[PDB]
């Protein structure tokens, strides 16, 4: 269990920097539709 | 004008109902006599010491074998590429017996198509057109080179070479992949991938126009009717067979130019065939397939099977039982 | 407006990929066949179920590898993640060997959903539906060789492995056990296969062969449109060329193409014909005539009576290594050796 | 009431329940997001 | 001929192609210009020296190393060339017209 | 001195070849005779 | 030549998905693949 | 038992004999070995 | 090593024998003048009378 | 036996000659476009 | 006895390659 | 057109051609009823590979016996 | 400029392409399942 | 030509590569990472190199029972 | 087998009974890539 | 003077171009 | 329990059925597709 947290951490450090970027443009498109 | 000129143009001569031309005065003496000898010795030939063991094999219709096991049956491998002929034999019937038959026609029938390929040169000569035609025709040649001649040069004799009958190559294939492994051979790799691949395209390209043709024609009578032969105009939509075609994987994957796309067509099983024609002479000299037996290993270092290992027991088996009194000593032509 | 009306309109939408009615079958079960294929090939080892260690993970590359057959021990299960063999767990599931029928059902009901969608194209463009006929082939492969062979015969296990090695070993299996190449469905497929190769390369090598001067340059695939009416080719001239190198010749280019569809598919079928009469040991083994023949004389031999005695090599040295659930003890003296090696 | 009973009306609950979603992620993808003049 | 830059070109292609395929057969047949004690034994020799080396061994074991009757009915060590010359038997007597500096004494 | 075969079978492949070659003789000599009855003495 | 400066533009396309299907799990078996065979018996 | 308006004429032309008299005698050439076993 | 000589010495001379059908086709058919495709104001099949 | 080797080398010299001779008969002047 | 049967259909699909090289339905172009 | 004896009695029968039910009709009927088929089909399938081992139901050949 | 050519992301996307294949040759001479 | 933002106008971008010039090697280290804490082998039922065999097996592993695999494959290994 | 090719050949003929002489004039204006929303729909003329 | 770098200046596109040198003598000779 | 008989007598009556059978439909379909042809269609 405590290496699956090893694994899904540079996982969940690309969509944090995937979020960081999108998230201004991605509710763009949510609000747009 | 001359008597040699007007026998000159009777050759290169395109009014011929077959082209006669001057790789034909070649190719039509030599496949006559590799088919009135094939012939003859696949019906009435007497059996023939194939492995110079002194047990005749005998692979013609008199003699049994029906004809998915007769076989014009490879030489005697006491003569092994020794030139066999006719006259260089003490009797006709002593050279029945070593397997003259079979290099009477297989170095006729390779000479043939070898100017069969510089005949389809030459009709796109006279006819005024692209000439590369014997440059399609080169993959089959070369294949028909590599078991027939460049086997026997590199293993030996003739005995080795493709008996030339249907149960024969099917001998050929089992002992070939005892001793070489050809099914792990990445050049016949690719010729499967351009014969499959090959048999794709030809199932792909020939669906897309026979799915997108336009309708000259009426509904009970057949569809080939409404093309004329000869016309001007295009018979099927090409615009349309690529919006198809890029609706089922994407758009562009697909050529709406379709003379890259008849290109593909020539390419990919041409290539493919030259692959393998190549790989079965490069085993000729023997650089065989590759050999992952036995190369997983655990820590203790006790050996563990992958699945190259159980196609080596089946490499093996047939290994053992080819040849089941030919060899005398314990590695195979090492 | 509707509500199924609607789901119509979104799914059959003009995109880049295609979804269509038929990808709600599709594109699942291609993804879990494709994908499903990729991750036992890259870390499920088979070393429970055949004795092989068979992936990326334990030391092989692209070629010696597989998601191999389940078990004989299974016996034509169909070996559900939930079902009774491996209940719950997934690293059992995936020991036992029930990743081949996680991939050998999901590639049967993925077939089937690219065989609608070469349907749902086809009626949406408003073309003729030959592309999922031509497909029929493939499906009758698929459904014959990794289905309908195996089912037949005792097991899971006896059928195609998915890898690259493992069915060079069922290409020699079907050679010891059943001289498959004898069969003569099968000798219908290689002149339907090395036809079709041949039909794709004497008709592409000659359309760039007899081609118009469209243009002006050196290269002549830039002298092409897609939407032009005239011909890009010369019908006349190849069909002069084949008459006098070969004897005959096409003289229609809309049948032509229909000999491009019917030479690899039935070729195709009729090799899938005879591995279903393969699955219940219906095999053409043997020439009856040529064998009280070769035991009525000691000196008869051809190259079909060479055949069986290759066949006997494989069927005694592989089986102690191909089934070992079997337990073959074959000493090494009851084997058929043949001289010095 | 066996266990291997239990797990296929079990299996039937979770083949529905994950593919319930490409059905109703297939509805909020229309009614949100529709062609202009067709059906 | 056609006196042109592919052309000239066209004539040296097939003269090159001649050219590579002798020396193919020059290193799988020569062993004097391409010789065995650097580039390897040849396809020939290696078929050779096995009959060479099992006619040592079982001479050293006290066999008449001619009179073998081999298996076939022929000769397993010493045999007769089909122009009767007395050379190696078994499966290497296909390779009879092998000419090598360890046997030619 | 003699290849015990099977005895139908020269039943199976000369019915099996002259049936179906009788079918197509049939088939095409009507087709011919049908483009002589139209195109000719029409 | 120059970046699309106003132009609109959905992001999250069903081609963006149908990409990501087959290239996160590429990207991330690459790289397994690639430590798999650094590993000593 | 009026004269049918669905009758129609069936057409086999040069070409098309020639492929079933080569594919009825290559399934002979192919199946003859196997019938006499 | 004769094993890798002798049969990269078919790979290299066996495409160069290719090259050479590619190159004696191409430099005859540039020589003439129909090495773009057949020109469709006058095509020479169409001057010629049939085989039958 | 050597009157066929005297009859073969007969026949295969014969097309050989045929063949030599004919392509150096001025062959790339047998195209179409003029000659 | 049996070895009549394979040269009759050897030879009798040796005659349909002659006769649809020679024998032809002669392929014109649409007048 | 003939018309016979037994025809005058079949007569309403081959009547009513393309006299179809409007919108959608019994089709969310017909859609219970072939969910409904599938599942039955699914478990006869596991009943006899033996992944749906019920009590008292033997798929042996010795379930016939004494 | 705000752009990356086409040819220099097929580039660095090209050499990796080389680089883990090159990887995985070296992987069949090395560690686990190369006979050693 | 479909109403969507095109292919190779993504890649040339420079937003493409201001975020993934990490999140390509950020799948490719959480690759690293599940066939190097021991993950990939324990998930998938994959053997170590050195828990191939048993010092209380010393044969090869192969499932006998159907219905009572479980049973036997934990008493298997170890 | 045998009567599974048949079913998909005579499935594929009564739903595409139209064109089985062969395809019309009306289909390469409705072919080509982003001219429709819906795919096989004139009704969806995107424009503007 | 200087002469054929492209497509429309000899004909030959790029995968082919490498024969561009056939009637250009000096870039050939530099070539071999 | 059986009756030993000539076996190329079955050849000699199938074949010496089927080829004149087959020689009389030939001639008759092509009779009635040539008056097909030119009463009809002419
Ligand atoms: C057309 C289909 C085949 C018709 C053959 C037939 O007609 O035959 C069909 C049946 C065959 O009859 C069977 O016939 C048998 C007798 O034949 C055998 O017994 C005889 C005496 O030993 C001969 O040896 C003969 O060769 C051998 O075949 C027995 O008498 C059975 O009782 C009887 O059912 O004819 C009948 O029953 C009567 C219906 C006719
Ligand atoms: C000289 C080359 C040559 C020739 C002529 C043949 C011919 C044949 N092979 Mg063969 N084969 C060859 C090389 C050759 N092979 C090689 C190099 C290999 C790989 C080792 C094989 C492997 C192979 C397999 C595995 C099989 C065949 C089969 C066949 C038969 C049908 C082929 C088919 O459907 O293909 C497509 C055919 C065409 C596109 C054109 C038709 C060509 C005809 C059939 C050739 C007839 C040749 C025959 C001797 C008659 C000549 C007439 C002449 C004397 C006047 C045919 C007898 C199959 C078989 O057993 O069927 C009996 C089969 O299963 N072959
Ligand atoms: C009192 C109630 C009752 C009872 C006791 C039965 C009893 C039975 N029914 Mg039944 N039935 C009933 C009511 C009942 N029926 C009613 C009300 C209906 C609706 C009209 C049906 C409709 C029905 C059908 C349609 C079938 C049965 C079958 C059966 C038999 C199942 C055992 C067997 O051999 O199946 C063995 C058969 C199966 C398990 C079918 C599996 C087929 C799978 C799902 C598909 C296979 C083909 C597919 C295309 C895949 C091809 C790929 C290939 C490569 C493998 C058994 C005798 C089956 C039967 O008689 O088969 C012998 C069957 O097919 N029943
Ligand atoms: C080893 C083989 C080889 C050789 C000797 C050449 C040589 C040549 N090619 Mg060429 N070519 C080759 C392979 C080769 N090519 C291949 C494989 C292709 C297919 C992709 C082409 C495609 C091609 C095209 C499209 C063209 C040529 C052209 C030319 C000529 C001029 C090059 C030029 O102006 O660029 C100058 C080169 C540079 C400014 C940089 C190159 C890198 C330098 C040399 C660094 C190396 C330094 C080294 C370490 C020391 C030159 C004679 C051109 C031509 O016909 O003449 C104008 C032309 O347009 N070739
Ligand atoms: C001394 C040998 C020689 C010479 C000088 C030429 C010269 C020429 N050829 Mg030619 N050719 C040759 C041998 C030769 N050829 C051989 C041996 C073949 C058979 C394979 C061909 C087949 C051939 C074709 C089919 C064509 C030419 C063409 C041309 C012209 C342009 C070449 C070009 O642009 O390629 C540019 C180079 C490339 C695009 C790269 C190709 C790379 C190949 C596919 C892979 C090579 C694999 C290699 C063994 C290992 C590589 C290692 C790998 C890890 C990278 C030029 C006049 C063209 C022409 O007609 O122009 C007038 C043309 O269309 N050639
Ligand atoms: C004494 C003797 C003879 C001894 C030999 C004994 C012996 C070897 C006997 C065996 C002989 C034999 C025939 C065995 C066959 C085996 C067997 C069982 C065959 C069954 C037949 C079979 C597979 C039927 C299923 C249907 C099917 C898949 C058929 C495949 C068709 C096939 C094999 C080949 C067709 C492919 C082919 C040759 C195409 C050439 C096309 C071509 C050049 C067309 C001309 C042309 C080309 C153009 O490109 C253009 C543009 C135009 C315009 C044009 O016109
Ligand atoms: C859990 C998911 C399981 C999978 C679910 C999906 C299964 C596959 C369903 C999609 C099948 C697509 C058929 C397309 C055939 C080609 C016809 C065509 O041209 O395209 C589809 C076209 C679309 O029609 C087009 O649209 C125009 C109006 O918009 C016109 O109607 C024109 O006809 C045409 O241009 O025609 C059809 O709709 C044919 C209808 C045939 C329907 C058959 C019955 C439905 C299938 C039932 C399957 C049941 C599965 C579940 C069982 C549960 C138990
Ligand atoms: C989680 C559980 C799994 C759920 C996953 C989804 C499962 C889906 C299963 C059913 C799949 C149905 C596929 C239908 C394919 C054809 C659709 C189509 O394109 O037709 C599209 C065309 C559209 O053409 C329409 O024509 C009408 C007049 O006929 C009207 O004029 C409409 O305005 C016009 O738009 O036809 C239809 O309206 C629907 C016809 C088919 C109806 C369904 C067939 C029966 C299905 C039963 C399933 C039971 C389960
Ligand atoms: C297709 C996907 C293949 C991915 C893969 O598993 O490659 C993995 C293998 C290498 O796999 C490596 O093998 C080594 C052996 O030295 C190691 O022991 C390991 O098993 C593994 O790291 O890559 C290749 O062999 C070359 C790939 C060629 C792909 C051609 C595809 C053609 C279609
Ligand atoms: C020595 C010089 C070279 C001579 C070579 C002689 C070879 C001649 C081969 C002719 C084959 C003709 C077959 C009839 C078939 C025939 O003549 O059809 C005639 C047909 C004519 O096509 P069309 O353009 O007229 O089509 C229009 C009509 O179909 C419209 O409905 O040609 C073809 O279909 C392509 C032929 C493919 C190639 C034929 C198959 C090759 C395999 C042959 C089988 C060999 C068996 C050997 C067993 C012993
Ligand atoms: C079964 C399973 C699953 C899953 C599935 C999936 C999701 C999969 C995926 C998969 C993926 C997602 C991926 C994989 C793999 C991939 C790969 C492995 C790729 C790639 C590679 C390659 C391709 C190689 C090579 C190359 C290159 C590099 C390029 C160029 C060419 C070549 C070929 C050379 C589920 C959940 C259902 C559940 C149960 C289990
Ligand atoms: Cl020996
Ligand atoms: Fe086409």
């Amino acid at each position: 269990d405590t290496r699956l947290l090893i694994v899904l951490l540079p996982v969940l450090a690309a969509a944090s920097w995937a979020l960081y970027n999108i998230g201004r443009v991605a509710l763009q498109q949510f609000k747009r539709l | 004008a001359s008597l040699w000129e007007r026998f000159c143009s009777w050759v290169t001569s395109t009014e011929n109902r077959l082209y006669i031309g001057w790789f034909g005065v070649l190719m039509i003496p030599t496949l006559l006599t590799a088919t009135s000898v094939f012939i003859i010795a696949f019906v009435a030939a007497p059996p023939v010491d194939i492995d110079g063991i002194r047990e005749p094999v005998a692979g013609s219709l008199l003699y049994g074998n029906n004809i998915i096991s007769g076989a014009v049956i490879p030489s005697s491998a006491a003569i092994g590429i020794h030139f066999y002929p006719i006259w260089e034999a003490a009797s006709l019937d002593e050279w029945l017996y070593n397997g003259g038959c079979y290099p009477l026609i297989v170095l006729h029938f390779l000479l043939g198509v070898a100017c069969y390929m510089g005949r389809e040169w030459e009709l796109s000569y006279r006819l005024g057109m692209r000439p590369w035609i014997a440059v399609a025709f080169s993959a089959p040649v070369a294949a028909a080179t590599a078991v027939f001649l460049i086997y026997p040069i590199g293993q030996g004799s003739f005995s080795d070479g493709m008996p030339l009958g249907i149960s024969g190559t099917f001998n050929f294939m089992i002992v070939f992949q005892a001793e070489h492994n050809i099914l792990m051979h990445p050049f016949h790799q690719l010729g499967v991938a351009g014969v499959f691949g090959g048999s794709l395209f030809s199932a792909m390209h020939g669906s897309l126009v026979t799915s997108s043709l336009i309708r000259e024609t009426t509904e009970n009578e057949s569809a080939n009717y409404g093309y004329k032969f000869g016309q001007e105009e295009e018979t099927y939509n090409i615009v349309a067979a690529h919006g198809y075609f890029g609706r089922l994987i994407f758009q562009y994957a697909s050529f709406n130019n379709s003379r890259s796309l008849h290109f593909f067509l020539g390419l990919w099983p041409v290539v493919g065939i030259w692959l393998t024609s190549i790989s079965v002479s490069t085993m000729a000299f023997n650089l065989n397939g590759f050999n992952f037996n036995q190369s997983v290993v655990d820590s203790q270092g006790r050996v563990i099977n992958t699945w190259a290992d159980i196609i080596n027991r089946a490499n093996l088996g047939m290994e053992v039982m080819h040849e089941r009194n030919a060899h005398n000593f314990p590695l195979d032509l090492a | 407006r509707g509500w199924f009306d609607l789901i119509d309109d979104w799914l059959k939408r003009d995109r880049f990929v295609f979804i269509g009615w038929s990808g709600l079958l599709l594109l699942p079960c291609s993804y879990l066949a494709l994908g499903g294929w990729l991750t036992g090939t890259t870390f499920v080892t088979s070393w429970y179920t055949h004795g092989l260690a068979s992936s990326y993970l334990e030391g092989c590359n692209f070629l010696t590898a597989a998601v191999s057959t389940p078990a004989n021990s299974m016996g034509h299960s169909l070996l559900f993640l939930w079902g009774p063999e491996a209940q719950g767990d997934f690293t059992r599931w995936c020991q036992i060997g029930g990743l081949w029928t996680f991939i050998a059902l999901h590639g049967a009901f993925g077939l089937i959903g690219f065989c609608l969608r070469q349907f749902e194209i086809a009626r949406l463009v408003g073309l003729r539906p030959y592309n999922a006929i031509a497909f029929s082939g493939p499906i009758s492969v698929f459904v014959s060789v990794f289905l309908m062979y195996p089912l037949g015969q005792a097991s899971w296990f006896f059928a195609p492995s998915f890898g690259v090695a493992a069915i060079f070993r069922f290409l020699l299996f079907l050679q010891g056990f059943h001289n498959w190449t004898l069969n003569p469905f099968h000798m219908m497929g290689v002149a339907g296969i090395l036809g079709g190769a041949l039909l794709c390369a004497i008709h592409g090598a000659t359309v760039e062969n007899t081609l118009f001067e469209d243009g002006d340059a050196a290269d002549t695939f830039r002298a092409f449109t897609p939407t032009q009416s005239e011909e890009t080719y010369s019908m006349v001239t190849a069909n002069r060329f084949w008459s006098q190198i070969f004897g005959v010749a096409f003289s229609n280019k809309r049948w032509l193409h229909f000999f491009m569809l019917f030479v690899p598919v039935t070729g195709l079928w009729t090799s899938s014909i005879g591995i279903v009469g393969l699955a219940l040991n219906l095999r053409a083994y043997d020439f009856v005539s040529q064998e009280l023949r070769a035991a009525e004389d000691p000196e008869f031999e051809t190259f079909y009576t060479k055949n069986i005695l290759l066949n006997e090599g494989i069927r005694a040295w592989m089986a102690a290594q191909d089934q070992p659930h079997e337990n073959f003890i074959f000493p090494e003296e009851v084997l058929p050796r043949g001289n010095a090696l | 009431m066996t266990p291997s009973l239990s797990s296929f009306i079990n299996s039937l609950i979770l083949g529905l329940v994950i593919v319930v979603i490409p059905i109703s992620g297939a509805l909020l993808f229309v009614s949100q997001k529709d062609k202009v003049t067709r059906s | 001929f056609v006196w042109s830059g592919e052309a000239y070109l066209s004539y040296s292609l097939a003269a090159l192609a001649l050219m590579g395929f002798t020396a193919s057969c020059y290193a799988w047949y020569n062993n004097t210009a391409y010789p065995s004690e650097f580039y390897g034994p040849t396809g020939p020799e290696a078929s050779q020296a096995q009959a060479f080396t099992f006619l040592v061994r079982d001479q050293r074991l006290g066999a008449n190393v001619a009179s073998a009757q081999g298996p076939t009915g022929l000769g397993k060590y010493l045999m007769r060339s089909p122009s009767g010359e007395i050379i190696f038997g078994g499966e290497t007597m296909r390779f009879w017209d092998l000419r090598a500096p360890w046997l030619e004494p | 001195g003699g290849m015990s075969v099977s005895f139908p079978a020269y039943l199976a492949v000369l019915l099996g070849t002259f049936v179906p070659v009788a079918f197509l003789v049939i088939l095409y000599i009507q087709s011919e005779a049908r483009k002589a009855g139209a195109s000719s003495k029409s | 030549g120059n970046p699309n400066q106003s132009v609109t533009y959905p992001i999250f396309t069903f081609r963006w998905l149908a990409i990501h299907g087959i290239a996160v799990p590429t990207v991330f078996f690459l790289g397994a693949i690639t430590s798999m065979q650094f590993i000593q018996r | 038992s009026n004269p049918n308006p669905n009758k129609q004429p069936v057409e086999l032309n040069r070409t098309s004999l020639f492929w079933g008299l080569l594919l009825i005698f290559v399934l002979a050439v192919l199946f003859s070995s196997y019938f006499f076993n | 090593p004769r094993s890798w000589l002798t049969s990269s010495h078919f790979f290299l001379p066996f495409f160069l024998f290719i090259g050479h059908l590619w190159h004696a086709g191409r430099a005859r058919a540039a020589a003439a003048g129909f090495e773009k495709g057949i020109n469709r104001e006058n095509e020479p099949v169409l001057f010629m009378r049939p085989l039958d | 036996m050597f009157t066929l080797k005297i009859f073969v080398y007969t026949t295969v010299i014969f097309f050989i000659s045929l063949f030599v001779f004919g392509f150096l008969s001025n062959d790339p002047s047998r195209n179409p476009n003029r000659k | 006895m049996e070895a009549l049967v394979y040269v009759f259909l050897l030879v009798g699909t040796l005659m349909v390659i002659f006769f649809a090289v020679f024998f032809r339905d002669p392929p014109k172009i649409a007048k | 057109a003939l018309r016979t004896r037994l025809g005058e009695i079949l007569r309403p029968l081959n009547s009513e051609y393309g006299k179809v039910a409007p919108g959608w009709g019994t089709t969310p009927i017909m859609g219970v009823f072939m969910l409904l088929f599938f599942l039955f089909l699914l478990i006869i399938l596991q009943i006899y590979n033996s992944s749906l081992i019920i009590e008292n139901v033997d798929v042996d050949w010795t379930s016939l016996g004494n | 400029t705000g752009r990356v050519p086409i040819w220099l992301v097929a580039f660095v996307g090209g050499i990796a392409v080389i680089g883990l294949l090159g990887l995985f040759i070296y992987g069949s001479y090395s560690g686990v399942g190369s006979s050693l | 030509s479909t109403g969507e933002r095109p292919f190779s106008d993504i890649i040339t971008s420079i937003r493409y590569w201001v975020i993934h010039s990490i999140t390509i090697p950020s799948l490719f280290v959480a690759g690293w990472l599940f066939v190097s804490t021991g993950l990939a082998y324990d998930v998938f039922g994959t053997p170590r190199p050195n828990e191939y065999f048993t010092q209380d097996r010393q044969q090869v592993p192969l499932v006998n029972d159907r219905f009572s695999a479980k049973q036997e494959l934990e008493d298997l290994t170890k | 087998l045998l009567f599974f090719f048949g079913h998909l050949w005579h499935g594929s003929r009564t739903l595409f009974r139209d064109v089985f002489a062969g395809i019309g004039a009306e289909v390469t204006e409705q072919v080509e890539f982003g001219a429709f929303a819906k795919l096989g729909d004139r009704t969806t003329k995107k424009q503007g | 003077s200087a002469a054929g770098r492209d497509i429309e200046s000899t004909g030959f596109a790029w995968w082919s171009g490498n024969a561009r040198l056939i009637n250009v003598s000096g870039k050939l000779l530099g070539a071999h």
